[PDB]
């Protein structure tokens, strides 16, 4: 069912540190690594194989303290064998000593694995040092594991703690990735056929991606395109150059579309199933067009000229950089620009001010500082050059003439 | 009673036996003309407003049907996978418009359809009451139960309890307003429990869909299966609601060209919103039933003649002073003038005839407008307008043949080939067929004869002269018709200042020209109130300003009162948005500069 | 006037109680602008019952006009009067005033949002309650906050509660957008009296000369 | 053997009573005399035991309390209360623990007390009590220091004998207390600083890694102790012992090193070897940021080199994605070669992955106020870490390294 | 023995019945209470001072002598109520206590406040006034103004540590001054009058150091009992040497002995911090600057090249024990480090 590949030193160190059941292990191991290096998988399979009483808890799902402590207590009570409620860490220690004394759990090491452990430090100051010292406080032969993506130096509190043993799960290289990806075989073809497909896939995608999950998902998606020449009959299994000539422009187009999730995976499968050309659609992006009223269009153009242009050139452009981001402007400058670009009388009615504060709620503008609300004139223009240039083309206005010389 | 060291004063009518309440419409009788007529006017207003509201909701539930069909197809196809069996969460990016105020009604139409077709478990969440993850999840779970420190496990327990197969659907109405963190946490928590809790997410988006990239990074947007949808345009729903609320004879109330110009300018320029247009028509209807005493006749025509039969003696004299009625008796013969002025029964009968003439004028005018729309829509380059509302405005302000713009439309209309003219005649004969009880019985037979006939140029100029003579006869402004004041509303300015006001113009006019509001020779081009002279003095170190104010007030008029007048007229100007202190001088600021 | 814009941009308070011998100059002229605005009271009372709300904008103090309005019409209602200019005023305080005095509830709520949900549900359960909220200042520094006006707008949207308000600041149309001006059905009415600010500016005289 | 692993795992992990006392004889004399004085007479005292992390505070108090309880009259009629500053974060929790640990939870019942001190006085009047306050510096971050005042006041004034021992790590502990509780605290300080040199550390290495005298199989214990005696004099052992002693004088780090060394002892490998200790030293001394940079892709490495060039030209100024992408484009269009001319969204995906690993920190954190680009950020890697990790990258292209030197 | 009874007399819990050196204050407070108890009138008094002066002991002595006066039928009988501000869980819990101290009834805080207002011979004493402060500040103003009424017939005494307290609140004022040389010497010789256990030069040293530093009596009693312990180790008579050992066992700061006893890399880190402050001239510097100096210092010392995961551990160890003041380590390499101690103490500790 579950087999671990290229993780042999790590399994050796973990199984050595666990020891026998009645032996005492470390109070805390902190495992760190990258985004897919078998942190959850190796630990969970290794604790399932050796038949060790363990509780696996995610910290993203438990966003409060009470949820985390009650999850640990209920899972341990399920292992030992209704509802135990604890509000504080003190009652958690007392009830944890209460539940562990059962006949199954007296003389073994109980494991509490905590996944996504970079969310514990945001909870409360006393929670992480309490879990680092849980063997000392409870005196009940307990090991606590911390699986994380952040290094340990970012975890240390200001007052110090008990130091865990810090372990590192190394990255997979290209040989390890090729060995892992070529194991869940498609049974209707041979082994070396799928191995050559994985070889050309990693030949394309290894520069930009080293994640096993994304590469496996891409290998699942692009495989019927690779094996349709042998279905049609133009090629055979031994004609590697024909297969790679077929697959490599498709793989260089899949990087721009599906890897960035513009065209969805189901849409991609439907396009190659229906034989429609890839990249024939807009996708989620390239739909940058919003339908605005007239005065909202000139308020947005006036804000874009207010934000990306210095105040010293205002009188030269209007009366008669693109790097470094926007520059904030006051409301009076916005209204001066707005009355200068519109070639008609504009009354300062309530709806124009409602438009100015409603463009903020649509995230097309952003107020900065928030010092005061009514007498707070600070605003920023958080939108790009192409969107504004298309709007200025809609209202027949030349934005490049007024941005810079 | 209204001022102690507390900011709230609750008052109750307790300890006295006045439990009875005052009924509504007693406030409608502020001007005494007749005691009975005002009650009938208020009932007519309520009836017409309920009819217009029901017609609007029927119209809006009609228009959104196709998008609902595509979305139900997506939901069933996406849940077929969980019916078979980590997967991605199925999401639909429903791109609503910028017209935010409409969206709630749209979501109502979206909810019940799903509750009839896909799931019985539909919930709607808003970002105003989800600041963090605990409030988000607490608000979600209770709306799940009605249709303790709950978690994500309580949701799975409730689902396993109630099913023992349909999905749950969560609609998040506004993507701009949610916090990033609660969205990321909800996606990450809900994705790993997809095997025992099937979740489908609809994302209500107001702007372009790239806002999904703005709030969610690539590490979290890879846990979703986004399929994009688009909703109905604001312009199409606007044209539909004018065609089914103003260009129909079913509703007797109409509005003048200037009021329509006011509402279309606050629609197209300021904000697309049909609910604001409906609110403008409600206020127009309310002030028309308020100001006009003989607007009780603005109802359905048999009821209108029944009301004409029974009136008071003053109401007949109110009919006699109408300007259209005055011009109408001016253009008649001599004996008919004293026949109408003296006897009121002949007055009642003649007004009964005139309302029916106005009603058949309205019917003929709307059908000829619908027929002219086909000609101007088939013709390219669209001079008068591509929309029915633009055509209705430009024919409503003045007759189109007096303008020289219609001659160019006719000249372009002579240069058409056979297939286009066949298409025009088919569409226009369909227009005549669609509206039954025609009073234009001859023209339907004429256009069916023209369609039957298929020297092409002579029949082409014949059909051009046919449509030209048709718009001579029946396109006609309502200001040249008798008793149109019964069923029309022309108060453009009051409606405009009630809906779309300008406080800074009012403050500037009051400060700069106090003679305008105080006509006692206060200004022609020193004699002013204190705030109005201090404002003109500054448009700013305080001591020199106080000496200038003292010079002006002693020129105009051991006291030590005038300096306190200066303190009050600066503190009052500072309570407004004009004066803000600054540390570079004793004061140096100019917040208006306009 | 972008032209003028670009160019231009390039005594104790205890005395004031005793020193109040100022005489208004146009007493007769300003006496005709108060009963002019007493005509509009019945239109306001009608339009409040149809679901609209009224905001008043002008140059002077509108507080006397609302105080006149209470004496004329609302003598048989459970009405609550709010002073935005009061220094220690909060939206939490108006919520305690509605909950504790009108409905006779005696308890402490966990948050302002839970208490807001409780008052909304209690008004939706029973339509026998009619309540009037007069707010003399809606633009003051305590009530400029977006969350406070979100609470007040969720209060005012129900059909058995009514609201009249007054704004004084120059940039008050900034503090409502399209989503919040759909909760308030505002009918803007210019009441441009020339009365001077005594109660509002009595606190302004504390922090200056 | 199994028993060697059992006894040494109980020695190093679950820190256990062992008879040896290392450089604390004066301090143990002071503490033992004061506790015996409190237990046999009616004196009431307060102590702050101050030391850094892992310097033997809990060992000293447990050993002193064990020797004190060996006396029979003390063991009959002395009660103890342990309170930790991590578990009890409020005075209500701490007061509930005082009622529970004194076995008076049934006695107090439903009785209501007007003040906290009335509750405590009702507790004490139903025989000396010794209070131990682990994490004492967290009890002085409470609201008004009700517990500290009410403990020191009863110790100073009331007849009831009480000892208040408080274990802390802060050297400024007498600057967090209020003036009134500083007045009632008798300033008796016991300092467990690490006052021992390197040959004494070598004796620590010998004495901890040695089997006891109650071990059953005597010949294996004898040859194990002789092998450890030989291993103490080995120069390769003393080099890594010198390195770990140079980092810190803490004994807890030494216990971690000994457990990693002893972990490599099986039935095939009965005795510890110098290579076991050197492998354990190599495990403990790894650099974490170099390990993270080793796992990155080529594009992220190019982004980090462009960021290094930005921090070298425009010194100590934060940057956004647009400047980084402009520098990387100045690479791909001219300096090296045509490929790696990737599009902007995949480069943005790599930049967001560098943000996820917290190798980049935002200059100002305002979510939603600004868009993804034009957000000013700062790099959290030094130049020499970049160069050293770049030399150890598995298959680094030559042009990327040549760009990095230039 | 001899030193055993010295430990019994020197204990703080052995308060004397008649206090030395505070006989004027007893007379003043007793006359202020006798001027209001015999004529059946009400008043208020405020007492202040630093905590070693002896306020509570003198107040309890005054109350004791008045109790014996009332028992001897000189003055009318009077009920005594005592409230301490620090012993209470909540500030409003005065009202539920005084009422329970006055009548049998128990209630909530506000209802007991109402019954206390409607109720107003009792002599109230409110120690620890500073914790009765609230933001509305009703407790303080009520506790002054009830006794100034004809119905209340109450005497309120208040004790606190700041003499300038009842002006921000908007009352006879009394101030206890801290003890000098001779008063402390008189207390210490009064406790050991019939016992030949101490040399007067030791009493001289203890009195002069305590009167120089703070001026408290508890410090004198603690240093004398600790010097008794030190003399008990060297076995008598408590000489000048044992008191000299006790005074710098209880007065000295242990920062320099902590810096001197640290490891090699921690001292090198401190030298890097000093070198960065000499190069810059400020009081804070980032971790990057200090590490850039520390690499050079470890290079010239001959130490191996330091990794940042090791130097960060050294910095966290020094900042944990409060020798340095550092930010949380969640942001790293941008930690501005400032010395908690003076530079001269560091150079005194590192030179040897
Ligand atoms: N050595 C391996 N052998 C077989 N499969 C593996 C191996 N390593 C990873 N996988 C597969 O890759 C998937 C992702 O790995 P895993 O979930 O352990 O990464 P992770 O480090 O926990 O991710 P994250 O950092 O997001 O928590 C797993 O579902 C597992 O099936
Ligand atoms: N001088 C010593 N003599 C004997 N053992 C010592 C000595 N110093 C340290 N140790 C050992 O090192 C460890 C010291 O940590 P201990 O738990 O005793 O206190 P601590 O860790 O300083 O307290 P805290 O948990 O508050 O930091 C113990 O295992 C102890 O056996
Ligand atoms: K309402
Ligand atoms: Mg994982
Ligand atoms: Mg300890
Ligand atoms: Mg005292």
């Amino acid at each position: 069912e579950n087999v671990v590949l290229c993780r042999e030193s790590q399994v050796s160190i973990l199984q050595s540190l666990f020891g026998e059941r009645h032996h005492f292990s470390f109070p805390s191991i902190f495992i760190y690594g990258h985004t897919a290096s078998g942190k959850t998988y190796v630990t969970q399979t290794l604790l399932k194989t050796l038949e060790l009483p363990h509780v696996f808890v995610n910290c993203v799902e438990c966003f409060t303290l009470r949820l985390l402590l009650e999850q640990i207590l209920n899972k341990l009570n399920h292992l030992s064998s209704t509802e135990i409620t604890c509000e504080t860490f003190n009652d958690f220690v007392r009830l944890f000593k209460q539940v562990t004394t059962a006949e199954n759990l007296k003389d073994q090491t109980v494991y509490i694995v905590l996944d996504k452990a970079e969310y514990l430090r945001d909870m409360e100051a006393n929670l992480l040092p309490g879990f680092l010292r849980l063997q000392e406080l409870a005196d009940r032969n307990v090991t606590v594991l911390f699986l994380s993506e952040i290094v340990w130096e970012k975890f240390r509190p200001n007052t110090g703690c008990f130091e865990p043993f810090v372990l590192y799960f190394p990255d997979y290289s290209i040989g390890n990735l090729q060995k892992i990806l070529s194991h869940d075989h498609p049974p209707e073809y041979s082994a070396d056929f799928y191995a050559a497909y994985i070889n050309i896939l990693l030949g394309v995608f290894y520069t930009v991606c080293r994640d096993l999950k994304e590469l496996r998902h891409l290998a699942v998606l692009n495989f019927p395109k690779y094996c349709e020449p042998v279905v049609k009959g133009e090629a055979s299994e031994r004609d590697t150059r024909k297969l790679w000539r077929n697959i490599e422009p498709h793989l260089k187009k899949a990087m721009q579309t599906v890897y960035l999730r513009e065209i969805s995976s189901s849409q991609w499968e439907k396009l190659q199933k229906d034989d429609t050309d890839p990249g024939q659609l807009k996708g989620l992006s390239a739909h940058t067009h919003v339908e605005l009223p007239y005065y909202s269009k000139f308020i947005l153009i006036a804000a874009y000229l207010a934000s990306y242009n210095p105040a010293r050139t205002d009188k030269r452009f209007f009366l008669k950089n693109s790097l470094l981001g926007p520059k904030p402007f006051p409301l009076d400058r916005l209204l001066a620009i707005l009355y200068s670009i519109v070639d008609s009388r504009v009354a300062p009615t309530a709806n124009i001010f409602s438009q100015i504060t409603s463009l903020v709620t649509l995230q097309l503008l952003t107020l900065v500082g928030h010092d005061d609300q009514l007498d707070g004139p600070k605003y920023k223009c958080t939108v790009s050059l192409d969107f504004i240039r298309a709007i200025a083309r809609t209202v027949n206005f030349d934005i490049i003439k007024y941005l810079y010389d | 009673t209204s001022s102690m060291s507390k900011g709230c004063f609750v008052f109750k009518p307790n300890s006295k036996k006045r439990k009875i309440s005052l009924p509504i419409e007693d406030y409608f009788n502020k001007g005494k003309n007749e005691p009975e007529d005002s009650k009938l006017r208020f009932e007519t207003y309520q009836l017409i407003w309920q009819q217009m509201k029901s017609e609007n909701e029927r119209l809006q539930e009609e228009l959104n049907k196709n998008l609902f069909d595509n979305l139900i197809e997506f939901l069933q196809k996406s849940h077929s996978g969980f019916q078979k069996n980590l997967r991605e969460i199925p999401t639909a990016a429903l791109v609503l418009g910028v017209n935010v105020t409409d969206h709630d009604l749209t979501f109502g139409s979206l909810t019940e359809a799903l509750q009839n077709n896909v799931t019985p478990y539909v919930v709607s969440l808003q970002a105003k009451d989800c600041p963090d993850m605990k409030h988000f999840l607490q608000k979600l779970i209770s709306q799940l139960m009605d249709c303790t420190h709950y978690s994500m496990d309580s949701l799975s327990s409730w689902y396993m309890t109630v099913t023992q197969s349909p999905p749950v659907v969560v609609i998040l109405k506004d993507m701009e307003s949610f916090a990033t963190k609660v969205l990321q946490d909800f996606i990450i928590i809900s994705s790993q429990h997809l095997h025992e809790f099937p979740l489908i997410l609809i994302f209500g988006i107001a702007t372009s869909p790239i806002i999904i990239h703005r709030l969610l990074p690539h590490a979290v947007s890879s846990l979703l299966c986004i399929e994009l949808f688009q909703s109905l345009s604001c312009k199409e729903h606007l044209t539909t609601v004018l065609d089914k609320l103003l260009l129909t004879t079913q509703f007797p109330f109409k509005i003048n060209e200037k009021v329509l110009q006011v509402l279309t300018n606050i629609f197209l320029y300021h904000d697309f919103s049909v609910q604001n247009f409906i609110k403008g028509l409600q206020l127009s209807l309310l002030e028309h039933f308020y100001s006009q005493p003989l607007s009780v006749l603005c109802c359905n025509l048999p009821e209108a003649k029944r009301r004409i039969n029974f009136l008071s003696n003053n109401q007949c004299e109110n009919i006699r002073r109408l300007p259209s009625f005055r011009r109408y008796v001016e253009k008649q013969a001599s004996e008919k003038q004293v026949a109408l002025l003296t006897n009121e029964r002949y007055l009642k009968e003649e007004t009964q005839l005139l309302l029916e003439n106005l009603h058949v004028y309205h019917m003929n005018y709307f059908l000829v407008l619908r027929c002219l729309h086909k000609f101007t829509s088939s013709l390219p380059k669209y001079p008068l307008g591509r929309q029915i509302r633009e055509l209705y405005c430009t024919c409503l302000e003045k007759n189109i043949w007096d303008s020289e713009e219609y001659a160019s439309v006719l000249q372009l209309l002579r240069m058409l080939a056979k297939d286009e003219l066949m298409t025009i005649l088919e569409k226009c004969f369909k227009v005549f067929k669609s509206y039954c009880e025609n009073h234009l019985g001859s023209t339907a037979k004429r256009i069916e004869e023209f369609l039957a006939q298929f020297k092409f140029e002579v029949l082409r100029e014949n059909v051009v002269n046919f449509i030209d003579c048709l718009v001579r006869e029946y396109l006609l402004p309502p200001e040249t018709q008798p008793l149109h004041e019964v069923v029309y509303f022309s108060a453009a300015h009051a409606l405009r200042e009630h809906l779309n006001a300008a406080p800074r113009i009012a403050l500037h006019t009051a400060l700069n020209n106090p003679y305008y509001y105080l006509k006692n020779e206060a200004l022609k081009s020193n004699i002013a109130p204190d705030i109005c002279i201090a404002y003109k003095l500054h448009l700013i170190n305080l001591v020199d300003w106080s000496e200038a104010f003292a010079t002006v007030v002693t020129a105009a008029e051991m006291n030590e009162i005038i300096h306190a007048r200066f303190i009050r007229a600066v503190s009052e100007l500072e309570l407004l948005g004009f004066i803000k202190p600054t540390k570079q001088k004793t004061d140096h600021v100019a917040r208006l500069t306009w | 006037l972008v032209e003028e814009y670009f160019e231009a941009h390039s005594d104790q308070q205890t005395l004031r109680n005793l020193l109040s011998k100022v005489s208004p100059s146009f007493s007769a002229e300003l006496k005709q602008l108060n009963q002019q605005y007493e005509k509009l009271f019945h239109k306001w009372m009608l339009q409040l019952h149809l679901g609209f709300n009224i905001v008043l904008y002008g140059l002077g103090s509108k507080r006397d006009l609302l105080e006149r309005f209470r004496t004329t019409m609302l003598q048989d209602s459970i009405h609550v009067v709010i002073n935005g200019f009061f220094p220690g005023i909060s939206v939490k305080s108006v919520l305690n005033s509605i909950t504790e005095e009108v409905l006779d509830h005696m308890g402490t709520f966990r948050s302002i949002l839970d208490q807001l949900d409780w008052i909304v549900n209690k008004f939706k359960e029973d339509s026998s309650l009619e309540l009037f909220l007069l707010i003399h200042n809606l633009d003051s520094q305590m009530l400029r906050g977006e969350k406070s006006q979100q609470i007040i707008g969720q209060l005012s949207s129900l059909h058995n509660i009514y609201l009249i308000a007054s704004i004084d600041h120059l940039n008050a149309p900034l503090m409502w957008d399209h989503a919040k001006q759909s909760l308030f059905n505002w009918l803007w009415y210019e009441t441009t009296t020339y009365s001077p600010y005594t109660e509002e500016t009595s606190y302004e005289n504390s922090l200056l000369v | 053997l199994s028993q060697v692993q059992r006894i040494l795992r109980e020695r190093f992990c679950r820190q256990s009573p062992h008879s040896n006392l290392f450089g604390v004889q004066v301090q143990y004399k002071h503490l033992s005399e004061l506790l015996k004085r409190t237990a046999l007479h009616g004196e009431s005292n307060s102590v702050l035991i101050i030391g850094p992390r892992g310097s033997g505070k809990t060992m000293l108090i447990n050993h002193a309390l064990k020797e004190l309880m060996e006396i029979e009259e003390v063991s009959e009629n002395v009660l103890q209360v342990h309170l930790n500053g991590l578990l009890q974060i409020n005075d209500k929790i701490a007061l509930k623990e005082i009622t529970r640990q004194l076995n008076l939870e049934n006695v107090v019942g439903d009785k209501v007390f007007g003040s906290f001190a009335e509750n405590l006085s009702f507790l004490l009047e139903a025989c000396p009590v010794i209070f131990i306050l682990d994490e004492f510096d967290l009890f002085a971050h409470h609201k008004n220091q009700t517990l500290l005042y009410n403990l020191f006041d009863i110790s100073q004034s009331a007849q009831t004998p009480i000892a208040v021992i408080g274990l802390t790590c802060r050297l400024d502990i007498l600057e967090l207390l209020e003036k009134r509780v500083k007045s009632r605290f008798s300033h008796r300080q016991i300092h467990l600083m690490n006052s021992f040199g390197f040959p004494q550390y070598v004796k620590i290495f010998k004495e901890q890694l040695s089997l006891p005298a109650e071990f059953p199989d005597k010949v294996f214990a004898e040859k194990w102790n002789e092998n450890v005696q030989y291993l103490s004099e080995d120069r390769s052992v003393q080099e890594v012992l010198q390195k770990h002693f140079n980092i810190s004088k803490n004994l807890r780090s030494l216990h971690m090193l000994l457990m990693l060394a002893l972990n490599r002892v099986t039935a095939s490998h009965p005795f510890m070897t110098a290579v076991d200790l050197m492998e354990a030293s190599q495990l403990c001394s790894m650099d974490s940021k170099a390990n993270i940079v080793h796992g990155l892709s080529v594009l992220e490495i190019c982004l980090i080199i462009a960021m290094k060039h930005l921090n070298d030209i425009y010194e100590e100024e934060p940057f956004n994605f647009q400047m980084v992408y402009n520098e990387f484009q100045k690479f791909v269009q001219r300096k090296a070669h045509s490929v790696y001319n990737f599009e902007k969204p995949v480069v943005m995906k790599a930049f967001e992955h560098l943000q996820q690993l917290e190798l980049i920190k935002p200059m100002e954190r305002t979510s939603g106020n600004s868009q993804r680009e034009y957000q000013l950020m700062k790099l959290l890697l030094d130049n020499t870490q970049i160069m050293n990790a770049l030399q150890k990258y598995p298959n680094c292209p030559t042009d990327v390294r040549q760009w990095a030197t230039s | 023995s001899v030193l055993e009874e010295a430990r019994l007399r020197l204990h703080v819990s052995a308060v004397p019945e008649s206090l030395p050196c505070r006989e004027q204050e007893f007379q003043d407070i007793y006359n202020f209470v006798e001027s209001k108890l015999l004529d059946h009138t009400g008043g208020c008094m405020y007492i202040s001072g630093v905590p070693g002066t002896g306020k509570t002991a003198t107040v309890h002595e005054v109350i004791r002598c008045l109790q014996q006066a009332a028992q001897a039928n000189d003055v009318p009988p009077f009920q005594y109520i005592e409230v301490n501000g620090m012993k209470l869980t909540e500030p409003h819990q005065v009202y539920v206590q005084i009422l329970q101290k006055l009548t049998g009834q128990k209630a909530t805080a506000n209802h007991a406040a109402e019954l206390l207002a409607k109720q107003f011979t009792t002599v109230l004493l409110v120690d620890e006034l500073d914790l009765l402060w609230t933001h509305k500040q009703d407790i303080m103003y009520n506790l002054f103004d009830w006794p100034t009424h004809k119905e209340a017939r109450l005497v309120v005494l208040a004790i606190a540590n700041t003499m300038d307290l009842p002006e921000r609140i908007m009352l006879t004022r009394m101030c206890f001054q801290p003890y000098t040389y001779s008063q402390l010497q008189q207390i210490l010789r009064s406790r050991l009058k019939h016992l030949k256990a101490f040399e007067d030069d030791a009493i001289q040293l203890v009195a002069r150091k305590v009167a120089a530093l703070s001026g408290d009596a508890r410090r004198c009693l603690d240093i004398c009992r600790r010097a008794t312990e030190i003399c008990e180790f060297s076995q008598g008579l408590v000489t000048i040497a044992h008191s000299m050992e006790a005074v710098d066992e209880m007065f000295s700061s242990s920062y320099i002995t902590a810096i001197k006893n640290s490891s090699v890399l921690e001292q090198s880190f401190l030298r890097a911090i000093l070198a960065e402050f000499r190069r810059s001239g400020l009081e804070e510097a980032t971790f990057q600057q200090i590490y850039s100096q520390h690499v050079a210092l470890c290079r010239m010392e001959g130490l191996p090249y330091p990794t940042m995961s090791e130097t960060m551990a050294v910095c966290s160890h020094l900042g944990s024990c409060r020798l340095l003041l550092v930010e949380p380590s969640r942001n790293d390499l941008l930690l501005r480090v400032r010395l908690n101690v003076s530079q001269d103490d560091v150079l005194y500790a590192l030179k040897d």
